[PDB]
């Protein structure tokens, strides 16, 4: 009887440990409600082993830098320092998960490929890849938009990085 | 369990008039949660109206309705129910009951609605259209 919510998109919520059989796909999901259902059964961000990736990205696009759709793409980093972990990692991660799914991103939701949240000893790290880092239109109004949404002031600076520049300094700052 | 929420009482009503809305809820208990009244007007975005926490009997309710909507409760029937008086264009929409997700109900439901709109809700019902006119 009960009618779900349909997304815009098909999503996929993948997670990864470091040394194709490293990374796993937890659950697909097109719907208000089954994300939900995932989202309160799956651990925190904040609760993971150092080391380890969760990613949310469109359907049929791998959470890699050599799929076709990331090849000539970037990411808007968010860095995050050791204290940050309890106070603003899980709330900036599910901020991410909304605004992805929420389709917030007006004209250039199309460039959004999906997020990742790095779970690391030295300082934690959440990213939103776009698809073309050239389109200085489209990625400078995807990192505007994002900044916004964090609640984060004007004066502190994120950076946008093609995937090209960090297979080795920002393409755009906002 | 099998979770539902259905709303009714909706319908053509003249400006002034009144109706009783009514949300009839199934597989959670509505004393367990706050269930909050939305709207959609017509090409326009999702507008939170009334809270209501059944545990405390605690309410809030938009400035845009103040002084004329009423939201209750029956605990025993599981229903939540809006009183409407003065009604105009301005309320002119379709009404739907939701519950606002777990991790979001730290946040006040006019940011939860005027950010996350339909995807601040884990359920939320296909509503009861109200017309003034």
């Amino acid at each position: 009887h009960y009618i779900k919510h349909p997304l815009q998109n098909r999503w996929a919520l993948w997670f990864f440990k470091n040394d194709q059989a490293n990374l796993r796909l937890i659950s697909k999901f097109d719907t208000v409600e089954d994300f939900w259902a995932l989202y309160n059964h799956i651990q925190l961000s904040s609760n993971l082993m150092p080391g380890c990736d969760y990613s949310l990205f469109k359907d049929g696009i791998e959470p890699m830098w050599e799929d076709e759709k990331n090849k000539r793409g970037g990411r808007w980093l968010i860095t995050l320092n050791k204290q940050q972990r309890r106070s603003d990692l899980d709330r900036f991660w599910l901020e991410t998960l909304l605004c992805l799914i929420g389709e917030s991103f007006d004209d250039y939701s199309d460039d959004v490929c999906g997020a990742v949240v790095n779970v690391r000893a030295k300082g934690d790290k959440i990213a939103i890849w776009t698809t073309e880092c050239e389109n200085r239109e489209a990625v400078t109004h995807i990192g505007r938009v994002y900044k916004e949404r964090l609640g984060l002031p004007p004066k502190i600076v994120i950076g946008y990085q093609s995937h090209a520049d960090t297979a080795t300094k920002n393409r755009f700052v906002v | 369990s099998e979770v539902q929420l259905v709303e009714s009482g909706g319908g053509l009503v003249q400006p002034g008039g009144s109706l009783r809305l009514s949300s009839a809820i199934s597989g959670f208990s509505i004393s367990s949660t706050s269930i909050d009244w939305v709207r959609q007007a017509p090409g326009k975005g999702l507008e939170w109206v009334a809270r209501i926490s059944p545990s405390s009997g605690s309410t809030s309710y938009a400035d845009s309705v103040k002084g004329r909507f009423t939201i209750s409760a029956d605990t025993s029937k599981n229903t939540v129910y809006l009183q409407m008086n003065s009604l105009r264009a301005e309320d002119t929409a379709v009404y739907y009951t939701g519950r606002v997700a777990k991790a979001l109900n730290s946040r006040s439901p006019s940011f939860v609605v005027n950010t996350y709109s339909s995807i601040g809700f884990d359920y939320r019902g296909q509503g009861t259209l109200v017309t003034v006119s």
